[PDB]
This record gives C-alpha cells, structure tokens and sequence, in this order.
C-alpha cells in the first residue's frame, strides 16, 4: 500500500 | 524469515516531448504485484500478480485501487516539481533529461514486527537524500540535497513517513504475506543439472544450471577435491525465467579426463539439504 | 556519465528444435532508463512483452523483453540494445548453452 511524500524536494 | 515491501518510483524529464512520465511498482520480496504509468490514457493502480486478482481484496478495502490510484497520481505530481527545483538547485539547462527515483518501504523481523524502514532518492542515478535508521534525521549525499534536508527536518515530513511504516506498511505486508501465501511464502527449490561443452584437447566447460528456483537468493560454487574455485569460474547474474522463477549457471574450464574432481554445490531456502551434483 | 547495460539472451526452458520456448532478453545495470531493446530473428524485429520498469539498490534499472518462439536449425535470434551509454546498437545471438 503506497504513500506520497507530503512535499516537493 | 524476513520479508520487505518496496515502491520503486521513477519519473523522468523529457523536454519539448511533453510532460515528465512517471512510473511506480510495488514488489514483496522478488514478486512484484502493482504497476502505475502516468502515459496509460485513464491511468490506475493495476494488479501484476494472481494473488491480488482475488476476492478478498474487495474484502479488506474496497476501495484498494481507487487509493493506489489517488496516491500514485499525487506522486507524479509532485515528481513534476521536483525535476523543476531540481534543475535549479544543480542550476541545470531546461534542455537535457532528467530522472528521480524513489525506493521505500519496510522489512519485517521473524519476529513479524518492523525491522527496518526506507525512503532514498536518487537524481540522475547518484544517491541524493535518504531517511535515516533514526527515521528523524536526513543524510544529504551533496549541497543542493542539504537544502532538502533543511526543508523536510523544519517541516518534520520525516514524522508522515514514520506514521506511514508503523502503520499501513508493516500492515500491508503481513496482509500480502498471508493472502499470496502459495506464491510468497511457498519457495520453490532449484532443479540442477551440469552440462558437459567441449572447447579444445585441453578444457572441457562444466557448466552448473539452477532453475525453477524462487526466491531469487541461490549460492552456486564449483569446488575442486574440496577447494573452493570461484576466482576461476565464470558466474553469470541470476536471471528471471519469465514464469516468476530465477535461473543461474557457474561455469569452470578443466582437463577432460578430470570431470569427476569437481562437484557443482547449490543452497537455496527451497531445499532441504544442499544439492552437490556432478557431470552424468 | 550514463551506465552500461549488461545482457544475457536466454530461453525459458532448455532448447529443443521444434518446441514452442519463451525467448528472454534481461538487460540490467543501466542509466539512465531510456533503452532501446528488440528480439530479432535472423535479424528482423520480433513483436515482443517488455517488464515493467524497476531498478536495483545502486539506482540502476533492469527491463525483462521476451515472446514465444520456436528453435530451429535454420534461424538465429538474438537481442539488439541501444543505449546512450554505447557507440552503437549490440546485438548477442541466442545460444541453448547461454
């Protein structure tokens, strides 16, 4: 089960 | 014994032909199970395994692609913003191509509990930044990563990918490892044989073949009277079959007439004792 | 400064003239992940199933490209690459004992 990360590099 | 769950995220740039693509799949272990493409033209979550192409998935959360799929989009997008800062932080043309990748995901213990999480990136192929064992700290591979590692430790991010591995992803995990228990837990043993190849007078090729075998983890070594030879032996990388097995060949060169001094050894988790086999 | 493919070109099952096989071309260790890989018989592209794209720990991508064939005396196949990494296209021929 996936996740983004919360923000940009 | 100790399994993962790993996302491998890659998008790259592709100026003038249009937007950056963006790819992700999902294995456990050496069985992949999902893939996402942000090209396919009404792009979703898409099952790459049987054992997700099952009812109890319904079951667990209706809702399983739906969320992949929402996830996955968000990552896409964001990964369009990272090639941009990107380019700025290495103060890059806006000409030449570019790629991010991304690998997360968590091991578990026999223990059955988290042993271990991840989350790296890469730019360009070279390491970038990294969450730490400490799952708070960051390590920057160069100067324009720090800047990274100063953003994400002032906002605490580290803090949604911990909540992420002590929650959903050990989580997820345990589920598959139950669910594809016949193809992830069920490990297959090598079938070995040795194959005799004539070169010249002076050296006949003893070829050692492993295949059918999963996991994709084998110790294949020719030994002579004993000794160990794999200084001198040629070793090709294990090779997916295409049927979701590995296949993997140890070659050594002798004198013919010596074909019986050496004996082929295979260790692989799938059997109950190490296979030794020699030619005929 | 890109990462050279590696190649093996291999069957699914041991080679025996006349039975429908699986030919696999596995190329692994590149960056980056823009390559070009065709399975040809006696030269000529063949339609092929390429993997999903996924990478190793060192960041470097691996594909898997293959279709059905049937061996025989009278053909060669091989797998063509092209990556920014190489002068020009190789191409490695089918052998049963690769």
């Amino acid at each position: 089960f996936p996740q983004s990360a919360p923000h940009g590099v | 014994g100790p399994h993962s769950l790993r996302y491998f995220y890659t998008s790259v740039s592709r100026p003038g032909r249009g937007e950056p693509r963006f790819l992700a799949v999902g294995y456990v272990d050496d069985t992949q199970f999902v893939r996402f493409d942000s090209d396919a033209p009404n792009p979703k979550a898409e099952p790459r395994a049987p054992w997700m192409q099952q009812p109890w998935v319904e079951q667990e959360d209706p809702e399983y692609f739906h969320r992949s799929t929402r996830i996955f989009k968000g990552a896409a997008q964001i990964d369009r913003g990272n090639l941009q800062t990107l380019r700025g932080y290495y103060n890059q043309s806006e000409d030449g191509s570019h790629t991010i990748q991304r690998m997360f995901g968590c091991d578990l213990g026999p223990d059955g509990r988290l042993l271990r999480g991840y989350n790296q990136y890469a730019y360009d192929g070279a390491d970038y930044i990294a969450l730490n064992e400490d799952l708070t700290s960051w390590t920057a591979a160069d100067m324009a990563a720090q800047i990274t590692k100063r953003k994400w430790e002032a906002a605490g991010d580290a803090e949604h990918y911990r909540s992420y591995l002590e929650g959903l992803c050990v989580k997820w995990l345990q589920i598959y490892l139950d669910k594809g228990k016949e193809t992830l837990q069920r490990a297959d043993p090598p079938k070995a044989h040795v194959t005799h190849h004539p070169v010249s007078a002076r050296e006949v090729t003893l070829r050692c073949w492993a295949l059918g075998f999963y996991p994709a983890d084998i110790s294949l070594t020719w030994q002579r009277d004993g000794e160990d030879q794999t200084q001198d032996m040629e070793l090709v990388e294990t090779r997916p079959a295409g049927d979701g097995t590995f296949q993997k060949w140890a070659a050594v060169g002798v004198p013919p007439g010596e074909e019986q001094r050496y004996t082929c050894h295979v260790q692989h988790e799938g059997l109950p004792e190490p296979l030794t086999l020699k030619w005929e | 400064e890109p990462r050279t493919p590696k190649i093996q070109v291999y069957s699914r099952h041991p080679a025996e003239n006349g039975k429908p096989n699986y030919l696999n071309c596995y190329v692994y260790g590149f960056h980056p992940p823009q390559i070009e890989i065709d399975l040809l018989k006696n030269g000529q592209k063949m339609k092929t199933e390429q993997s999903d794209l996924s990478f190793s720990k060192d960041w470097s991508f691996y594909l898997l490209v293959h279709t059905d064939f049937t061996p025989s005396t009278v053909d060669e196949y091989s797998c063509r690459v092209n990556h920014s990494s190489l002068a020009a296209p190789h191409m490695v021929k089918w052998d049963r004992n690769n």
